[PDB]
């Protein structure tokens, strides 16, 4: 969802 | 034509990387700990880590190696850097200088190249032929080791496995032989190539290829007794080596992925296992003896051993320690034991290191209403979530409040020859003296004996066998214990004043002018000894009993008059020894010495506010280290405070500082005081552990903090937190909180741990209906956390499905309550994007959470600022401005949809905003006319942006995925209507680290201009500040004489690591300064220091001090 996504390159690789 | 500074505020805390060996001596047991840009070097101990060395690189470390060749005595450090920048590394200690030394380098990037499916791997050779590295889908690098290769120069080689996985070489080998699970359509599959470096091809294999599973990630190479490797992959482990396949499925692994390791005993018939869920494994290797013939295996099983943190890195230490290297969550040491407790865990934490983990938003909040800001961020993951309540300054509590216009000193006074107990404090005063005997708690003023109330006081030690002093201008004076009187009173010869009072509780020295006494309170008496006179007036003197006697002091120091200057000395004798010249017409009001484990220390403080510093050695008597800190403007009285173990160094200025213990160094934080003339430990029956402190007019008394230039407070969530909201006038936070759970067997959602969600002190679910139509679900929170207590007051918990992605607290319209207000989104695996969420507004109120108001859209309310009373908001690729009715609802306005996917907002008090995704920014403004949005300009680069900050009017800043960070600003040119409808990239900038969040704030106070403040993946807060023209120049002049003079480490240009870089285009960088390299001015030696002027003037300490009034904007 880039949402995901979101949360992913946010918490980091 | 942008001029702007960056610098770091705190380091990064997260654990990317650590590896262990001997490093330091070939007996030594190391920990090396890679953050991102920072190398620590620990040596392994009984009570677990000493502290060595830790130094800083111009490079994110991505592999960190130790390796040895042959003929070689101790271990080498290879690193390599996420551009690419390869380096071997040696240390070298030159007795008491330490180096880390580079033996070899160069940079291995290839202009070809498509960075891979999972990122570098540098792997090395059991042997050390060479090293082999993986920074390149089809390709694969080797770098063979030799005596020279000294710019490290290799060749690479195809692979026709295009989607690799992870490698390493294998043990017990004829050639060199890498192995390794990559995958193509069918599946995953193992591979071995031998490597011929003679010809650079790959040769052939020891053993066929073999299938591996679907998610197969990690492989093992098992040390030589056993040789082979081990392949993990979810719910599954396995075992190759020749014809010989070994597997096991314990369902307890299934829960979760393994993700690090670490072999426990070199053979390897143990190793540990991380899980993303924190929990530790032991993976064990039953072998089996056959007997003229090497070992063999049987069998392998796993045992849970406990849980640690979320686990990076892992390193079997010493006996039963593990270092626990954790980047969601705090870094930890651990003790493993053969023995479970209860609950059952073989696993005991012993150390815990603070992370800032992922800080994932933040903001600041001048708590206790100063003037200071605190800064509070959403940091960690899951079970390591928290809140960090982050302050700069060791700060002191204030017990009692005296209006004491004069007090000109203050010691301590036991009115009892027992208890450790003080009920007295005399004070130094405006040419009197005056005394407190304490009703214990209570404040009062009385009489003493052969203690004069008509003669200033300067001093009142406390000398041994039952006697009370008092250092007069005239006489020092003698009181007792057991007769309390006039026991003995000295006198100069001829009518002449001390002028400078010192002694312990068995010693005593005053002096005249150059005159120089020495006297002992010899049973009930003060029998004299010594005498010598000094080229000039003495301006201070110190004694007291260091380490190898007691009571009775050894050596001297002593600042002189006109020469301005210190020096060393002996006790009766007085003889000369080593000096130091000091400079100015501006004389030493202080120097005293002290210690506190293995150093004895010579401070020396003037009266312009400046200090020098040094070392000393109880035997000999040398110089040491010349510097030249400064602290306040005003003289400086230094002393000694009952702290802990290492018992301290206070320092009275208009600048109060405390001086701590660093490596074995020494710390220099603030004290966050209004200003402080003397002061002293304390201990009352009313005012235990205390510190009396006097200033301008008032004595106070209270404990001390930790020390670290800051203090973190701590607030563990046990979930993790997503976005911060300071609502003032409810004194509380806002923040938004989600927490995992699993399907159940009735299908519904449980729970795996006590959250702050579930533990909160009241609760709310979502009842709202606007929708209609094992497995791991999130859910989503708004926590209500108390300003003072940090408990969750309440917790309002979201539909199933809704995420909670935004928050604000603003007022709405002419409406005069206060609300908090959620921007939400639907989610599903299956959609691409959402195409449903609400905005929900809400009030707390005595202890209430009122759903005040909803209003459903079309798509993700990524985010939202408040603009002018309406509510501006990001709704998937479409921006809406919102009115408050006084009918109490949000109404539409106007829109603008020219984004491919609005991120992230922020509005410059005007009518001015900006933001998204794939593109870089844009710029927009609101008109009072249709009440319409005009697009006023954007930016046409290819920025994946990650946060947007303005800094002003026309000063736009920008983070993106590549670790970069950018400015903008709207062209100023004629032919305004495509030039104006672009604003230019004026500012470049490789940062190195990941910014979620800025923010308007800053750490510090009650030459530049604003302060916005970055928080990072990686626990790295920087600050970023605004430049005059002139300050720019005189800086990157100075940055660039600067790099000339330092030397970095893998050799490596700190231009080549500040460069704009993405994986489409490289730029040098512009308007952007690090601090972070300005600083290091400072640490460099003065001969180094002299070079960066060669040359409206030219100068050389004048830098020092423009350096100095920089290191204090954080």
């Amino acid at each position: 969802n880039a949402s995901s996504m979101l949360r992913k390159s946010q918490l980091g690789f | 034509m942008s001029y702007n500074y960056v610098v770091t505020a705190q380091k990064p805390t997260a654990v990317n990387g650590c590896v262990t060996g001997h490093f330091t001596s070939a007996e030594d047991l190391n920990l090396l700990i890679a953050k991102n840009t920072r190398l620590e070097i620990y040596v392994v101990t009984a009570e677990g880590l000493r502290p060595v060395k830790e130094v800083g690189m111009y490079g994110k470390i991505a592999v960190m190696e130790l390796f040895r060749p042959k003929g070689e005595s101790k271990d080498l450090l290879f690193i390599l850097t996420a551009k690419y920048n390869a380096c071997i590394l040696e240390y070298k200690q030159s007795g008491e200088s330490i180096d880390i030394i580079t033996r070899a380098h160069g940079n291995v990037q290839d202009r070809i190249g498509r960075p891979s499916e999972t990122g570098i791997i540098g792997i090395i050779d059991p042997e050390c032929r060479m090293i082999g590295l993986r920074l390149y889908d089809g390709l694969f690098k080797v770098i063979p080791l030799d005596r020279d290769n000294k710019e490290l120069k290799a060749f690479n080689i195809r692979l026709e496995e295009l989607h690799v996985i992870d490698v390493k070489f294998l043990y017990g080998c004829q050639a060199p032989t890498i192995c390794f699970v990559y995958q193509d359509p069918q599946g995953r599959h193992v591979k071995t190539y031998e490597v011929s470096l003679r010809e650079k091809e790959f040769n052939k294999g020891p053993w066929k290829q073999e299938n591996v599973e679907a998610e197969a990630s990690m492989v093992i190479a098992v040390p030589e007794p056993f040789g082979g490797a081990i392949i993990i992959g979810q719910e599954s482990i396995t075992y190759h080596n020749g014809d010989k396949y070994l597997a096991i499925a314990p369902p307890i692994i299934k829960q979760s992925t393994i993700v690090c390791h670490n072999r426990v005993d070199p053979n390897g018939s143990r190793y540990l296992l991380g899980d993303m869920e924190g929990r530790l494994f032991m993976l064990l290797l039953e072998k089996e003896e056959q007997m003229d013939g090497t070992v063999t295996l049987k069998d392998l099983r796993v045992e849970l051993l406990g849980e640690t943190s979320i686990a990076e890195c892992l390193t079997y230490l010493d006996n039963g320690v593990v270092f626990v290297g954790s980047r969601l969550g705090d870094s930890q040491l651990v003790k493993l034991n053969v023995d479970s407790n209860e609950q059952g865990s073989y696993v005991v934490a012993m150390e815990t290191f603070t992370n800032l983990g992922p800080i994932v938003d933040m903001c600041v909040v001048d708590l206790e209403r100063q003037g200071q800001g605190q800064l509070v961020t959403c940091s960690g993951a899951f079970k390591e979530g928290s809140l960090r309540i982050i302050r700069n300054g060791i700060g002191i509590h204030e017990h009692a409040s005296i209006d004491l216009p004069g007090i000109k000193g203050l010691w301590p006074l036991r009115s009892d020859p027992n208890r450790e107990t003080y009920d007295t404090l005399v004070l130094s005063f405006v040419g009197q003296t005056r005394v407190l005997m304490l009703n214990g708690e209570e404040v009062e003023e009385t009489e003493l004996m052969g203690f004069v109330d008509d003669q200033q006081t300067f001093f009142c030690g406390n000398v041994a066998h039952q006697q009370l002093i008092q250092i007069t201008s005239a006489s020092v004076r003698l009181v007792s214990q057991e007769p309390k009187a006039l026991v003995s009173e000295w006198k100069e010869p001829q009518a002449k004043n001390i002028s400078v009072a010192s002694c312990n509780s068995s010693q005593v020295v005053v002096a005249v002018g150059r005159a120089l006494y020495y006297l002992q309170i010899h049973p009930q008496e003060l029998r004299q000894i010594s005498h010598t006179e000094m080229e000039h007036e003495v301006a201070c003197l110190d004694i007291t009993p260091l380490g190898d006697s007691n009571g009775l002091s050894p050596l001297c120091a002593i600042g002189l008059w006109t020469d301005i200057s210190a020096r060393i000395l002996k006790l009766p004798s007085f003889e000369l020894l080593h000096k130091e010249m000091l400079g100015g017409e501006i004389i030493p009001r202080s120097i005293l010495m002290t210690t506190f484990e293995s150093s004895h220390y010579l401070l020396c403080a003037l009266g312009d506010g400046a200090l020098f510093y040094f070392g000393l050695n109880i035997e000999t008597g040398l110089l040491s280290d010349r510097k030249k800190v400064t602290l306040g403007t005003q003289p400086t009285v230094l002393r000694t405070f009952r702290s802990l173990s290492t018992t301290n160094v206070f320092a009275c200025s208009d600048r109060p500082t405390v001086i701590y213990s660093s490596n074995h160094k020494l710390v220099f934080s603030n004290v966050n005081l209004k200003e402080v003339n003397y002061m002293c430990p304390l201990n009352s029956d009313g005012y235990p552990d205390s510190l009396a402190l006097a200033n301008n007019s008032t004595l106070t008394i209270g404990t001390i903090d930790e020390i670290q230039k800051l203090h973190i407070r701590t607030v563990p969530l046990y979930e993790s937190p997503r976005k911060i909201c300071y609502q003032e006038v409810s004194q509380c936070f806002g923040v938004l909180s989600s927490r995992i759970e699993v399907q159940d067997t009735s299908g519904g959602t449980t729970a795996l741990r006590p959250s702050a969600s579930t533990q909160a002190l009241s609760s709310s679910v979502s009842s709202s209906k606007l929708f209609s139509s094992g497995e791991e679900v999130e859910v989503h929170n708004l926590l209500i956390i108390d300003q003072h207590t940090f408990e969750v007051l309440h917790a309002h918990q979201f539909l199933q499905n809704e995420y909670a992605l935004s928050l604000v607290s603003c007022k709405l319209g002419k409406d005069p309550n206060t609300y908090f207000i959620v921007g939400t989104a639907m989610v599903y695996p299956e959609e691409a994007e959402p195409k449903q969420g609400r905005i929900v507004v809400f009030q707390y109120s005595d202890g209430k959470l009122q759903t005040v108001a909803e209003k459903e859209v079309k798509g993700a309310v990524y985010s939202m600022v408040e603009f002018n009373g309406k509510l501006l908001a990001s709704i998937n690729s479409t921006v809406r401005l919102y009115e408050w009715t006084t009918e109490k609802d949000v109404r539409t306005e106007c829109n603008h949809y020219n984004n491919i996917m609005a991120l992230y907002l922020k509005t410059k008090g005007d009518f001015i905003l900006v933001g998204d995704l794939m593109r870089s920014v844009l710029l927009l403004a609101y008109k009072p006319m249709e009440g319409n949005f005009e697009e006023i300009a954007r930016d046409f680069n290819p920025n994946w942006m990650s946060a947007v900050e303005i800094l002003d009017d026309d000063n736009f800043l920008g983070a993106e995925n590549a670790f970069n960070l950018f400015v903008c600003q709207k062209d100023s040119a004629a032919t305004t209507d495509e030039e104006r409808q672009h604003l230019q990239e004026v500012g470049l900038f490789h940062l190195g680290e990941f910014v979620n969040v800025f923010c308007h704030g800053s750490l510090v106070m009650q030459p530049t201009q604003g302060s916005v403040l970055f928080g990072t993946v990686n626990g790295m807060i920087g600050l970023v500040t605004s430049l005059s023209e002139s300050w720019y120049n005189l800086l990157l002049d100075m940055q660039n004489r600067l790099n000339k003079v330092i030397k970095s480490v893998g050799k490596i240009e700190h231009s080549f690591w500040r460069s704009f870089h993405t994986e489409r285009k490289t730029e040098p960088a512009t308007g952007f300064i690090d601090g972070d390299l300005i600083e290091s001015f400072l640490d460099i030696s003065r001969p180094k220091m002299q070079e960066v002027v060669a040359n409206r003037e030219a100068t050389a300490d004048d830098l020092i001090k423009v350096v100095e009034e920089l290191t204090r904007i954080h």
